[PDB]
RNA sequence: UUAUAUACAACCUCAACUCAUAUGGGACUACCCCCUGAAUUUAAGCAUAUUAAUUAGGGGAGGAAAAGAAACUAACAAGGAUUUUCUUAGUAGCGGCGAGCGAAAAGAAAACAGUUCAGCACUAAGUCACUUUGUCUAUAUGGCAAAUGUGAGAUGCAGUGUA
RNA sequence: GGCGAAAGCGAAAAUUUUCAAGUAAAACAUAAUUU
RNA sequence: AAUAAGUGGGAGAUAUUAGACCUCGGUUUGGUAUCGUCAAUGAAAUACCACUACUCUUAUUGUUUCCUUACUUACUUGAUU
C-alpha cells in the first residue's frame, strides 16, 4: 500500500537520507504535514502538544502575523520587519469580515502581547474555538527578542483530539543535505516536548501537503 | 583446535542436534551391562581436561546409577524412637550420584586406579557416568613422570576415601568462612579438635 | 546447533508481545535477574539480527 | 528424524569424482616411514658437514586430523578439506563445515573413516587437509575443487533447510501403501 | 619476610609477619626475581602491593640486606661478584646469626 | 562387492584362549580418610532440642593420613597456601530464645615451599611401550644403540606454557 | 544380566553374547539339536 | 456542497491543455475544472492531503488446562529351542 518515494516499512540507515528531497513529484509547493502515533501520550490531559523547533535553515512556511502592540512590541522589532500596528487589527478580526478574498481567520501563528490578553479568549476566542488557531502563552509569544525569530520559522502547532497530525514545517523541494542538519536537530526539539521519553513510539513518519507518508528510523 | 569447540558444542544440550545424539547414545547404553569397557572415550575433550591421555593404558568403563533419592532400608518397621527420626521416603544420600558411580567401578576393579569422570548421558531411571581409570602397573604409566603420581601407595582406593575430584564435593572442603565448619584437615577431625579437653600441665 | 526451546519460546514472547513477561520467564526460567537481563539482551539482539538479511 | 546438521552426513560425494580425488591424495601421502629416516640419516651423516638450507624442498602433503585441520581453515591456509562420516562421536568432525562454509574454503565429505587412514598409515584419520598448490596435478585440482564447490560449498547454503526423515519401513510401510492399493479402488468405482 | 601494616584497625602497626616480597619490591630492587628466591629472600608472588609506601619500606630492606649479604662465588673466577670473595665468610662474617630482625616499631 | 547369492581388504564394535607378563582380594587398630547413624540421658513431665552431626560404626590407606598454594580475609596505614597450639570466647549467633549449644577474621607462635595440567600459535609426531641383536654392568618391572620388529598414537603423543 | 553407600540379598532366577552338557563332524563362524 | 471520519494544516491544490525545454511523457505558465483553502459563516471552514485503526474484513506461518482419531522408535508385558 505504500508509495516508490514515501518509506513505509524500511526502517533506512544513516546514508540513504538524500532521497528525502524526492519528495517533491508535484511543481507547486507543499506543506510538509508532520504526523506521529503517540503511546502514553494523552492529549486530553495537561500534556498539550505545542512548542516551537527553531531550526538553522529556513523553509520559509507562508506565515502572516499580527503583532498586538502596546509599546513593547514593535520598538525593537523593526529589523525584522514587523507590521508596527497598535493591536487595532483585533476590533475587525472579528464578527465581521476585513475585504475580499479574506477570511476572519487570517493567520497561521498568532503573537499576542502580556496587557490584552483578556480579549484574546472571549471576543476572539469564539472565533478561534471554531478555527483551532488559538494563540497560547508559551509560543513564543512576546516580542522582546521573538520578532526576528518569528518570521524565522517559528512553527506553533495545536492538537487534534481525534490522535491525528498536520501542520505546516516547511516544504521538501530543496536539498536533503539542508535536512541533514534539519531532521536532526529538529527531532531533538521534538522529544524535548515529550515526556519521560526514552523510546515510546517505535518508527517516526513525515509527509507533504500533496505527497504521501515517509517513514524513517 | 578443535577442542574448544566440542567444549562449546557439548553445551548446548537443549538443542536440536545435541538432543538427538543424547537420545541416540541412551538408547545404546541401556541395552548392555551396567558396568562395561568402552575402548576410547566418549567426550575425548572431558576426558582431557580430567587428566586423561591416549596412551596405553588408560581405560575407560560406563556405568549407570539408578537415580533418586536414598530409601532408608527399614525393615517395613518403623525407624523406631523419636519422630525426627521417623522419616524413610524424602532422605537424600551425602554422596553424589557420581561419586556413587566411581565407587561401583573401583569396588569391581581392584587393581586399577581411579582418576576422575564425567556425565556422558541420562534418561530418568538411570543417570550415568564414565570413568576414568589407570593401570598403576603398565610401564608407560610408571615410566610417565606426569601420570607417575598415582602410582604411589597414598593412592590406594583414592575414592573410596573420598579424594577424587567428585569424592572431594560431598565432604565440604574449601575456604574460608563459609567452610568454616569444617577446618580441621577433613570435616570429622574439625569435630574431634573443637570438643579437644586441653589439659594443661600449669593450670 | 540452534536455539533453546525457552529462548525459542520467549523470542515469541519477544517479536512484539511484551518482553516484560520475557523477563518473567527468563527469570523463571534461567532463573536469575540478571541472567534473565542478559539474556534478553541476546534474543532482542538476533530478532534484530534478521532485520533485513533474512529477506531473502 | 535426524536434524539437519546431520544430513551433511551422509552426502557423501558420489563415487564418479571421489575415486579422482584418492588418485590425487596419493601424491601427498603424508610421509614415508623408513625415507623419514632416510631423508635424517643423510642429513646426520652426509649434510652433518654440508649444512645447507636452500635444498630442502619441503613437501607439500595433507595436514591430518581436527585439531590440525581447525587451525588451518581459522588461519584460511587450506585449499580443500576432507572430512570423514562415519565419526565417533560426532563432535569431533560435526562443526567443521560450517566452518568451511563461512571460512570460504572448499570442504567435501568423503565415505570412510578407514579410508583415510589407510593414505596416511594409521587406522583411522577423520579429516585430510590441502596446502599444495604445485603445478604438477594443479590442473586435476581446479577441476576437482569444481565438483566440490557446488556438490557442497554452493549448495551447503540449502543444505541446511532440507531434512525430510523419520522413514517407516517396510511392514510398516507397505501396509499403508496397501491401504492404498485397496482403497483407491473403492476410489475407482465411486468416481466411476 | 617483608612487611608492616598489619590490616584492622586495632594493629595497625603490630605486623602480620610478612610471606611475600611481591615481585614489584624486587624488580624495583635490583634483581632478580627468580633469582632472589635462590638467595632466600622469599618471593612469594601472591600480594598486590597497595602503596607506594609499603613498596619503598621493602624495597629499602631489599637493599640493606642485599648490601650485607655475602655472596660465595660460583667457580671462584667470579667476574660480577657484585661483593667479593675476599668477603668470603670465612674472611669476613661466617656468622649465621640467628633471628634477621625486623626493626620492630 | 552387501537378492542376507561368494570372496578379498580395511575399520569400528565385541568375543574367546591352561596365550606371554602383570596387578587385585591383607589381616592388624591407637592415630587417619569416606560413609552410615540410634537410643540411654538432660530438659526435674515431654514430642523439636539435648545426647551427637557420637557408641554400635565399617568401606579405604600411611608412617603419619587428610589438607594445601585462594572463586580466601577485610574495609585497614591493608593482609596472603595448609595444619597445629595460645588468645579471641563460652563471644557473635543458634535455642520449646527453654534446657542449652557455639564458631571464625584479626593478633601471638610452631613450621614454612612451592607448583603441574586442559585449553589460541608451539608450526614437519619432534612421542611413548615391549620385541629380538649387541653393548653397559647387575639379582636394574635398566641404560646405549640396532632392525626403524610389532604395537600404541592424529578420536592426538611430545616440547614450550597456566588462572 | 540385577540390586544395595557398603556389608551383602524372607532370590519355583524366570532377562545374563556361544549365557549350551555335547559329536573320530565336509567345505565358504560339524550338524537338527540343549537354556 | 451536503454528510469535512474527524479536525487542523492550508489561505489553493490537482488534473487538463498548448507554449517554454527535453529524445519524450510530464511538471510549470495561464485558460478551464467537482467541490472547497476564500465566500457561502457555523459544531468542526470541507479543497488539497492524512498517520491511525476499529464496525470488522478476507488472508498469514498463532503458543495453547486444547481435544479427538491414529502412527512406532522409546518404554512395557506375553510367546517360542
Amino acid at each position: 500500500m505504500a508509495s516508490k518515494v514515501s518509506r513505509d516499512t524500511l526502517y533506512e540507515g544513516v546514508n540513504g537520507l538524500l532521497e528525502a528531497s524526492a519528495k517533491k513529484k508535484r511543481g507547486f509547493l507543499e506543506t510538509v504535514e508532520l504526523q506521529i502515533g503517540l503511546k502514553n501520550y494523552d492529549p486530553q490531559k495537561d500534556k498539550r502538544f505545542s512548542g516551537t523547533v527553531k531550526l538553522k535553515h529556513i523553509p520559509r512556511p507562508k506565515m502572516k502575523v499580527c503583532i498586538l502592540g502596546d509599546q513593547q512590541h514593535c520598538d525593537e522589532a523593526k529589523a525584522n520587519n514587523v507590521d508596527f500596528m497598535d493591536a487595532e487589527a483585533l476590533k475587525k478580526l472579528n464578527k465581521n469580515k476585513k475585504l475580499v478574498k479574506k477570511l476572519a481567520k487570517s493567520y497561521d501563528a498568532f503573537l499576542a502581547s502580556e496587557s490584552l490578553i483578556k480579549q484574546i479568549p472571549r471576543l476572539l476566542g469564539p472565533g478561534l474555538n471554531k478555527a483551532g488557531k488559538f494563540p497560547a502563552l508559551l509560543s513564543h509569544q512576546e516580542s522582546m527578542i521573538g520578532k526576528i525569530e518569528e518570521v524565522k520559522s517559528t512553527i506553533k502547532f495545536q492538537m487534534k483530539k481525534v490522535l491525528c497530525l498536520s501542520v505546516a514545517v516547511g516544504h521538501v523541494g530543496m536539498k536533503s543535505d539542508e535536512l541533514a542538519q534539519n531532521v536532526n536537530l529538529s527531532i531533538n526539539f521534538l522529544v524535548s516536548l515529550l515526556k519521560k521519553n526514552w523510546q515510546n513510539v517505535r518508527s517516526l513518519h513525515v509527509k507533504s501537503s500533496m505527497g504521501p507518508p515517509q517513514r524513517l528510523y | 583446535g578443535a577442542y574448544r569447540y566440542m567444549q562449546e558444542l557439548y553445551r548446548k544440550k537443549q538443542s536440536d542436534v545435541m538432543r538427538y545424539l543424547l537420545r541416540i547414545r541412551v538408547w545404546q547404553y541401556r541395552q548392555l551391562t551396567k558396568l562395561h569397557r568402552s575402548p576410547r572415550p566418549t567426550r575425548p575433550d572431558k576426558a582431557r581436561r580430567l587428566g586423561y591421555r591416549a596412551k596405553q593404558g588408560f581405560v575407560i568403563y560406563r556405568i549407570r546409577v539408578r537415580r533418586g533419592g536414598r530409601k532408608r532400608p527399614v525393615p517395613k518397621g518403623c525407624t523406631y524412637g523419636k519422630p525426627k527420626s521417623h522419616g524413610v521416603n524424602q532422605l537424600k544420600p551425602y554422596r553424589g550420584l557420581q561419586s556413587i558411580a566411581e565407587e561401583r567401578v573401583g569396588r569391581r576393579l581392584g587393581g586399577l586406579r581411579v582418576l576422575n569422570s564425567y556425565w556422558i548421558a541420562q534418561d530418568a531411571s538411570y543417570k550415568y557416568f564414565e570413568v576414568i581409570l589407570i593401570d598403576t602397573h603398565h610401564s608407560a604409566i610408571r615410566r610417565d613422570p606426569k601420570i607417575n603420581w598415582i602410582c604411589k601407595h597414598v593412592h590406594k582406593h583414592r575414592e573410596l576415601r573420598g579424594l577424587t575430584s567428585a569424592g572431594k564435593s560431598s565432604r565440604g572442603i574449601g575456604k574460608g568462612y563459609r567452610y568454616s565448619q569444617t577446618i580441621g584437615g577433613s570435616r570429622r577431625a574439625a569435630w574431634k579438635r573443637k570438643n579437644r579437653e586441653h589439659m594443661h600441665r600449669k593450670r | 546447533v540452534g536455539h533453546a526451546p525457552y529462548e525459542k519460546r520467549t523470542m515469541e514472547l519477544l517479536k512484539v508481545s511484551k518482553d516484560k513477561r520475557a523477563l518473567k520467564f527468563l527469570k523463571r526460567r534461567l532463573g536469575t535477574h540478571i541472567r534473565a537481563k542478559r539474556k534478553r539482551e541476546e534474543l532482542s539482539n538476533i530478532l534484530t539480527q534478521l532485520r533485513k538479511a533474512q529477506t531473502h | 528424524k535426524v536434524p539437519p546438521p546431520i544430513h551433511q552426513f551422509s552426502q557423501t560425494l558420489d563415487k564418479t569424482t571421489a575415486v579422482k580425488l584418492f588418485k590425487l591424495l596419493e601424491k601427498y601421502r603424508p610421509e614415508s616411514p623408513l625415507a623419514k629416516k632416510l631423508r635424517l640419516k643423510k642429513i646426520a651423516e652426509a649434510k652433518a658437514k654440508g649444512k645447507d638450507v636452500e635444498p630442502k624442498k619441503k613437501p607439500s602433503y595433507v595436514s591430518a586430523g581436527t585439531n590440525t585441520v581447525t587451525k588451518l581453515i581459522e588461519q584460511k591456509k587450506a585449499q580443500l578439506v576432507v572430512i570423514a562420516h562415519d565419526v565417533d562421536p560426532l563432535e569431533l568432525v560435526l562443526f567443521l563445515p560450517a566452518l568451511c562454509r563461512k571460512m570460504g574454503v572448499p570442504y567435501c565429505i568423503v565415505k570412510g573413516k578407514a579410508r583415510l587412514g589407510r593414505l596416511v598409515r594409521r587406522k583411522t584419520c577423520t579429516t585430510l587437509a590441502l596446502t599444495t598448490v604445485d603445478n604438477n596435478d594443479k590442473a586435476n585440482f581446479g577441476k576437482v575443487l569444481e565438483a566440490v564447490k557446488t556438490n557442497f560449498n554452493e549448495r551447503h547454503e540449502e543444505i541446511r533447510r532440507h531434512w525430510g526423515g523419520g522413514i517407516l519401513g517396510s511392514k510398516s510401510l507397505a501396509r499403508i501403501s496397501k491401504l492404498e492399493r485397496a482403497k483407491a479402488r473403492e476410489l475407482a468405482q465411486k468416481q466411476g | 619476610r617483608p612487611v608492616v601494616r598489619c590490616p584492622t584497625i586495632r594493629y595497625h602497626t603490630k605486623l602480620r609477619a610478612g610471606r611475600g616480597f611481591t615481585l614489584e619490591e624486587l624488580k624495583g630492587a635490583g634483581i632478580g626475581a627468580n633469582f632472589a628466591k635462590t638467595i632466600g629472600i622469599a618471593v612469594d608472588r601472591r600480594r598486590k602491593n597497595k602503596s607506594l609506601e609499603s613498596r619503598q619500606r621493602n624495597i629499602q630492606r631489599l637493599k640493606e640486606y642485599r648490601s650485607k649479604l655475602i655472596l660465595f662465588p660460583i667457580n671462584e673466577k667470579k667476574i660480577r661478584a657484585g661483593e667479593s670473595s675476599l668477603e668470603e665468610c670465612k674472611l669476613a662474617t661466617q656468622l649465621k646469626g640467628p633471628v634477621l630482625p625486623i626493626k620492630n616499631e
